[PDB]
């Protein structure tokens, strides 16, 4: 009752999560991962959520190397409303539990952060997350195999004009 | 990626073992991360993961290790359309012509005056998915046009999958939890277990076409240039459906390649085909795999795996550590012969000496032969019949080998390949004395460390993959979770590292401590016990709790 975790780090910062339930398992991979990854996957969801041209605009590229309005319109159109709600439907309560800990445990971490091991602290894309975000990470990483090796290719197509 | 699996008849100890070295970008989305996860009584797991995934991708259990390379399986299909005559915004499938739909997605745009703006995107679809443009190659007209229907898409199940395979037993239990679910998005699948079972599967999300329809849908041309294009306007051409497969359209687990032995299996990024050549797998649909020549990188491991010899932890991570370049096997002894048959030809002067100091290596003390090969084989690959034996399909772990110098045409581009190769080498700024790991590098603050391996196409077992960035070459990816997992009595000895360390921060204390540990080749246990863990002298706890 309800989200729990203990955690051992080894050498080398290397997270050792013990929890009762997937809940308390995830909230446990979150604060780890968060304290030393933050600032990463604070980017990557930006991106996820295609909102690159808004934090950083048109000229700037995503870690992928797509331009980010290209990179924005793609995962607008990847990671809409109703397919995040059908993924997430189809989701068991064990995974459902992971996500619901996980985004918890770093939500937590990003609240008690003073900078120690996070360098963008202050920034307005570093922010709370839902477990919406993990979907649109995880949606991202499926389509890696297809559709998403044709993210400027899809942006492109357009209906020819009345040419020649 | 390469994947190494052993099983009781090859190992030294009689029992399974594993290599996994996964090749992946050192930032961003898929970046690894190391992680232990543990609910008393029914999950305990130690590997790697990508970012927000609460599960662990590549790792061990008690009886049990397993990893993943990506597969040569096709996971989308393209569709050729062909639009209506009348409307190129319409398309015909059967002869009926069927709109376009058209989705609208709004994007803001921050301006340089700090104002948002908002930007609308018309994303045209078809019934099969978005259309798709590649300039001079799938264009848009008036007579046709591309959709692109990716399989993943509907894999609801990638999640459950690995936390399936997270709590998974032993090999058997594994294969059928991986057979059952099919929730595997692009990989194959390497295994091995304490009892000695060495497995393989390329058990992913595959577009199914029965054997019948795939001569009639698909587009030649475009199949032959790689791609798995099929008929659009055929609705005999859609994906088809089989009761048994876990999603609709998809490839059913019984016609995927599996192999399970107690010798060895392996793969790195080659089909199926020769994942052991004793026993070779074929007859699958080319959307799954085809028997092409493979790799540098398998045909490295495989002449290191064949054999009667017992096979150690040391030897397979020696395959790693020695850096090899396996490609100048097949060409750098002829290479040598013109050299000597050329001398005192001034321009080819550095060069040859440069091939001849050179350890055949890509470590960091490896001479700037290494540059000059690298150069010379990216012309030598241009070249057309430059083999002394092409690829024979009966020898395909022997052949191609050898520069055919005995014909004049060849001896003639070879030579110029190398003079060309040269130039741009002394064209650079690269000064004398420079060794390999003086020009490859992976930026940690305002410090460099080199990083030893070379390109994977190269044949290098260790594949790490960077660009020009000033005065040196910035890694970007290649090797990076390393996972070495043997069973002895005790419980599971798992030897590696993370190359790129666990922190993307440089605030962090572990954001090159590893990577430290990678330029010196020096692998790390990675503890699982409460006894190994305990015994770390750096062991540090905290317990966190929140309300619901
Ligand atoms: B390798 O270069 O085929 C990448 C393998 C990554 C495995 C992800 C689970």
């Amino acid at each position: 009752t309800g989200l729990a975790a203990d955690i051992r780090w080894t050498a080398y910062g290397v997270p050792h999560i013990r929890a009762k339930d997937e809940r308390g398992l995830g909230y446990g991979i979150g604060y780890a991962y968060a304290r030393d990854n933050a600032c990463l996957l604070a980017e990557e969801i930006v991106t996820a959520r295609g909102e690159r041209a808004r934090y950083f605009g048109s000229e700037g590229k995503s870690s992928a190397e797509l331009d980010n309005l290209p990179s924005d319109i793609f995962y607008a159109w990847l990671n809409q409303p109703e397919a995040l709600q059908a993924f997430w439907q189809a989701q068991t309560p064990a995974v459902r539990q992971l996500l619901e800990g996980y985004a918890a445990g770093f939500n937590r971490f990003l609240r008690e952060a003073d900078g120690k091991t996070t360098s963008c602290l202050g920034q307005p894309w570093l922010r709370a997350i839902a477990t919406d975000d993990l979907l649109r990470l995880t949606r991202r990483l499926l389509v890696e195999g297809g559709v998403g090796q044709f993210a400027d290719a899809l942006v492109a197509a357009a209906p020819p004009g009345a040419e020649k | 990626s390469n994947a190494i699996a052993v099983g009781s008849e090859r190992s030294a100890d009689g029992k399974g073992m594993l290599l996994a070295n996964p090749h992946f970008p050192w930032n961003g989305a898929m970046r690894f991360y190391q992680m232990h996860l543990t609910i008393p009584g029914r999950l305990d797991v130690m590997g790697a993961s990508l970012p927000g995934l609460p599960v662990v991708n590549i790792g061990f259990s008690r009886h049990l290790a397993w990893t993943h390379t990506v597969d040569t399986s096709s996971h989308f299909t393209l569709y050729r359309l062909a639009l209506d005559p009348k409307d190129p915004r319409r398309y015909l499938v059967d002869g009926r012509s069927l709109p376009l739909e058209e989705k609208s997605v709004a994007i803001e745009v921050r301006g340089a005056d700090g104002k948002l703006s908002r930007v609308e995107h018309k994303v045209y679809q078809s019934i099969y998915g978005p259309l798709v443009v590649w300039p001079g190659k799938l264009d848009w007209n008036r007579s046709e046009a591309y959709a692109l229907r990716d399989a993943n898409l509907e894999n609801t199940r990638v999640l459950q999958q690995w936390y399936s395979i997270n709590q998974a037993s032993d090999v058997a239990d594994l294969r059928r939890r991986v057979e059952a679910l099919q929730g595997i998005p692009w990989v194959n699948t390497l295994a091995a277990d304490e009892q000695g079972n060495a497995l393989y599967m390329n058990q992913s999300v595959v577009p199914y076409l029965k054997p019948e329809l795939i001569p009639a849908c698909a587009i030649p041309q475009l199949v032959a240039e790689g791609l798995p294009a099929l008929q659009g306007q055929d609705s005999r051409c859609a994906w088809s459906r089989d009761p048994a497969a876990a999603q609709a359209g998809i490839t059913p687990a019984a016609q995927l390649p599996v192999l399970l032995r107690r010798d060895f299996v392996q793969n790195s990024n080659d089909s199926a085909w020769l994942t052991n050549p004793a026993s070779p797998l074929q007859g699958f649909s080319p959307l799954v795999s085809q028997e092409k020549p493979i790799g540098p990188r398998a045909r490295y491991a495989l002449s290191r795996l064949q054999g009667k010899q017992p096979l150690e932890a040391k030897t397979l991570e020696e395959m790693v550590t020695a850096n090899h370049v396996f490609s100048a096997d097949q060409v750098l002894p002829d290479l040598l012969r013109l050299c000597r048959d050329n001398q005192g030809e001034k321009s080819l002067a550095r060069a040859c000496a440069a091939l001849a100091q050179w350890d055949r290596g890509a470590n960091l003390d490896s001479g700037s032969g290494f540059v000059y090969f690298q150069r010379f084989m990216q012309r030598f690959a241009e070249l057309d019949g430059a083999w002394k034996e092409p690829f024979d399909a009966q020898r395909p772990l022997d052949t191609p080998q050898g520069i055919a110098l005995d014909r004049p045409q060849v001896a003639t581009q070879v030579r110029q390949a190398l003079a060309d190769a040269a130039a741009e080498v002394e064209k650079s700024g690269i000064p004398d004395g420079a060794r390999w790991g003086d020009l490859q590098v992976s930026t940690r603050g305002q410090e460099r460390i080199a990083i030893p391996g070379g390109d994977g196409h190269f044949g290098v077992y260790n594949a790490i993959q960077s660009v020009r960035k000033g005065d040196h070459l910035e890694v970007v990816g290649g090797t990076s979770y390393i996972q070495l997992v043997t069973f002895p009595e005790e419980g599971p000895k798992a030897r590696g590292l993370l190359a790129f360390s666990q922190s993307s921060d440089p605030r962090s204390p572990h954001y090159r401590d590893q990577t430290e540990l990678f330029s010196r080749q020096q692998w790390q246990t990675l503890p699982f016990s409460d006894r190994q863990i305990d015994a770390d002298p750096q062991l540090q706890r905290l317990s966190i709790r929140e309300a619901a």
